[PDB]
DNA sequence: GCACTGGCCGCCATACTGGAGAATCCCGGTGCCGAGGCCGCTCAATTGGTCGTAGACAGCTCTAGCACCGCTTAAACGCACGTACGCGCTGTCCCCCGCGTTTTAACCGCCAAGGGGATTACTCCCTAGTCTCCAGGCACGTGTCAGATATATACATCCTGTCATGTAAGTATTAAG
DNA sequence: CTTAATACTTACATGACAGGATGTATATATCTGACACGTGCCTGGAGACTAGGGAGTAATCCCCTTGGCGGTTAAAACGCGGGGGACAGCGCGTACGTGCGTTTAAGCGGTGCTAGAGCTGTCTACGACCAATTGAGCGGCCTCGGCACCGGGATTCTCCAGTATGGCGGCCAGTGC
């Protein structure tokens, strides 16, 4: 009898096989990716909450998260992450 | 309307006064332009942040609290205008 | 009081006479070992070295002025 | 003869003078001009509270002045008393900028 | 009687979990309400960032002619990209090492 | 037939408001539930910290023969206490200046 | 008129009058006290939220902010602030 | 069970190996004791933080997850240990 | 006569070897002992997860290596190829520690 | 008698010391505007009861840290010699502070105007909750090849021997006084 | 006859190049457990619907920001001087670097214990929600005195003109030849 602990093993593995069908991982690198996804999610979510604090807003929408993305992410990665997020919310709205 | 060079408006005696506050006895001649570079980098970083808050608020006026938050993100928190 | 420093510098350069000239730190150590207040006579020993190189009694091997190595004349 | 103090002791006197003092060290309105011209490169016709330009001012000389005691430590560390640009990249890189 | 279940990540055409990220935002104590596009956008950003770093890691492992990535590859990828370096300047990777990096005066001649 | 409206700051004998700090913790989005002793403990901590920094500012003002404390007094007080200076190592005081402290080699012979 | 802007005037002023009845403040210094109290409140509240998060606790109690103030404040500041916090909470349990 | 002066357990060649990873071409012999002191001071920082988490959790066993919190709270974030 | 390299060439060889390599660089057991010894001072009878002491090992080596490249920057800035503890004090105090 | 030479005295370069200038400290005077205290207001803390639920306590389990023990070498250590580096002195060059004069735009201050922040109101877009239901990743089992490890070649590099060469130094010659 | 100029010739430092040693790549065998894939599952994700509410958006207003004109002056700018700082060369002394043996204690493999980590059940304390209240805190106003601004004398801090000291030079007289 065990209790489940949630992680991103299949998700990172799927994204890797999308970008590299022929490349594997170690378990250690997967632990690094789990720490990374949790850390970056933590940073974006904290800054989004702090922005919602600043504008006295109780709602988090994609505008605030996109604001945090331009705020924290340096350089061209900002324009990129806005690009895929905008395309993704475009399909999500059209679905 | 348009401005092309105001970074030379931070005068050499002003930089000298800043270094005198820093305890600097002697300032090389090559100091001033790279201090202009580091200050335009710092101002660049803080106003990109503060402006990002500024049209995040749907407002066209830069407020002091925005500069406070921009420094608070950037690890260089300022006391005196909190609120 | 005692004698002036210059002849003691001649004994310093004649003490070893190795392949290169005797150096500034070596002559300071030689005067300290023979017994002299080299601490308060740095300007004195600089002017002494310049005086002796100007008269040609000793010639300088590598350095310039009071630095580097000093060696005795040809004869 | 006209009187003249030797170099540096005047400079130490301004060190003491501005170091006990509290006021602004740079001109206000050229700073406002610089802030507006560098700001308009992101969003056009930005308007600034006077308090906002003020805040951005003391934040600016705060970061600059901290950089100068850091480069002061760099300068004495290299057995020198005049700061040099290489002291600046040293301080910037040790801070991890 | 009931529509067949469709996942929101597949609706967005994304691998990253819309539902799990949304649920984490509910229990990460960040806001009372969360808009619908916010977790989708966050999932897209995370998926892009992970895709980019995994692409760099796979390229580095291919340069090391290794089929599987190791945290040394992650270190090598994360340090030689300036935007990623500025993203993760203060982050330390276990068993990662540092870049092959010698100073100029340290070399002979 | 309600009893007299008494205050929790008077209940703890403290000056900082238990009610306002409790309200800020409720709407600062840190947890959905907050135990009752937490705002009391927090207000006590804030009052203690203000206690030293205010008395040190007043002492430095009395050294400067001022009965009205100035931000210069605050900077002088905060940089002269090493633990508080560690507490505010990254913090900028407006119009505060720096300590009078020059390196030994900067002075003449 | 104007909507009320909440501030920390009265409490810091009364603390001053207890520690030094005779002296005064500038309003600029008083704003620095407002910023100080806000910043320390944010630090302690964020750490309390993290500790409630980490131990899967739904509550903010005196124990975890006690943990936080032991983390942040150095040395005898931490020990004393513990002391006034404990005597204050015991007085509050005595109502 | 009693432990006395295990600071010298961080051996001198271990410090030399770290300096080789640190890119140090030549090390003074005076370096080692202050490196021990610096790493020591860092350890009381992180272990005090970790135990503050630990008997915050009322546990007698120190976990790696609490160490991850201690390093994150120090701004020295570590990856690969369940965080 | 046996082989002998000139100084530094071997040293650069450990630089390449260890900076290429990724393993834990200090001994495991005395580091475990030192963690136990320090932790005994703050709380009695502490037990440690082995993974926790490992996490301390990478955290400590990362912190130390970062300080050592900072020290190298300081030493080359002072025109030296040999570091002194004053370099480390400089790097710590510029870092704000 | 004469020339060498040591000793002694006179003169010059270099390090103490008092005195003048002046920057700032220290003392009054004055007028003022921010602190501070009072007054009216309003909204937020309070109080009390309910109600649902969060973690504290107990208890059980099992597992991973701890303790102990025996080989088994890798590494710690120590020493010794060597060479390479830190630093100190000096000299040299040149670069930046101090100070004086000229200029300009910053500051104030004074007025005009309008952009937008900000506040209120309204109506609505959206989201959270709840019930039900199902498929996706998680726990877990298994097998299996990428890589760790081991063994044999081949170059890199790096230190050194070895021969050619520049250069310093010793030397005969000789020409002129 | 003498003695310094000058060419001539040789040993030593320096440098260019070959070559071996050795460490590090580089090519091939092998086994293995960690990665990867197959399986039960159940619970976290999803769908519908609805209550409700934050928030988007229009109106306005006033206020705070922006625009512009005149004076004035202190600060910015330019130039001379010069003294002070940087720094390069060299040289010494030492202090680690590297290379040998040696001790040892980490490392690894194996056994056994248990203390506590963690899961499960209970429930009981306990904290959120909400209606009504009121008084504590905040907007607003108005005075005054601590303090900014200003003026005048002392004191201390700075730098230089003048003195005391050490070293250099010159002269003379004693003495030996």
């Amino acid at each position: 009898k065990r209790s489940r602990k949630e992680s991103y093993s299949v998700y990172v593995y799927k994204v890797l096989k999308q970008v590299h069908p022929d490349t594997g991982i170690s378990s250690k690198a997967m632990g690094i990716m789990n720490s990374f996804v949790n850390d970056i999610f933590e940073r974006i979510a904290g800054e989004a909450s702090r922005l919602a604090h600043y504008n006295k807003r109780s709602t988090i929408t994609s505008r605030e998260i996109q604001t945090a993305v331009r705020l924290l992410l340096p350089g061209e990665l900002a324009k990129h992450a806005v690009s895929e997020g905008t395309k993704a919310v475009t399909k999500y709205t059209s679905a | 309307k348009v401005l092309r060079d105001n970074i030379q408006g931070i005068t050499k005696p002003a930089i000298r006064r800043l270094a005198r506050r820093g305890g600097v006895k002697r300032i090389s001649g090559l100091i001033y332009e790279e201090t202009r570079g580091v200050l335009k980098v710092f101002l660049e970083n803080v106003i990109r942040d503060a402006v990002t808050y500024t049209e995040h608020a749907k407002r066209k006026t830069v407020t002091a609290m925005d500069v406070v938050y921009a420094l608070k993100r950037q690890g260089r928190t300022l006391y005196g205008f909190g609120g | 009081s005692g004698p002036p420093v210059s002849e003691l510098i001649t004994k310093a350069v004649a003490a070893s006479k190795e392949r290169s000239g005797v150096s500034l730190a070596a002559l300071k150590k030689a005067l300290a070992a023979a017994g002299y207040d080299v601490e308060k006579n740095n300007s004195r020993i600089k002017l002494g070295l310049k005086s002796l190189v100007s008269k040609g009694t000793l010639v300088q091997t590598k350095g310039t002025g009071a630095s580097g190595s000093f060696k005795l004349n040809k004869k | 003869k006209p009187h003249r103090y030797r170099p540096g002791t005047v400079a130490l006197r301004e060190i003491r003078r501005y170091q006990k003092s509290t006021e602004l060290l740079i001109r206000k309105l050229p700073f406002q001009r610089l802030v507006r011209e560098i700001a308009q490169d992101f969003k056009t016709d930005l308007r600034f509270q006077s308090s906002a330009v003020m805040a951005l001012q003391e934040a600016s000389e705060a970061y600059l002045v901290g950089l100068f005691e850091d480069t002061n430590l760099a300068a004495i560390h290299a057995k020198r008393v005049t700061i040099m640009p290489k002291d600046i990249q040293l301080a910037r890189r040790i801070r991890g900028e | 009687a009931r529509a067949k279940a469709k996942t929101r990540s597949s609706r967005a055409g994304l691998q990253f979990p819309v539902g799990r990220v949304h649920r984490l935002l509910r229990k990460g104590n960040y806001s009372e309400r969360v808009g619908a596009g916010a977790p989708v956008y966050l999932a897209a950003v995370l998926e892009y960032l992970t895709a980019e770093i995994l692409e760099l890691a796979g390229n580095a492992a291919r340069d090391n002619k290794k089929t599987r990535i190791i945290p040394r590859h992650l270190q090598l990828a994360i340090r030689n990209d300036e935007e990623l370096n500025k993203l993760l300047g203060r982050v330390t990777i276990a068993q990662g090492g540092v870049l092959p990096n010698i100073q100029a005066v340290l070399l002979p001649k």
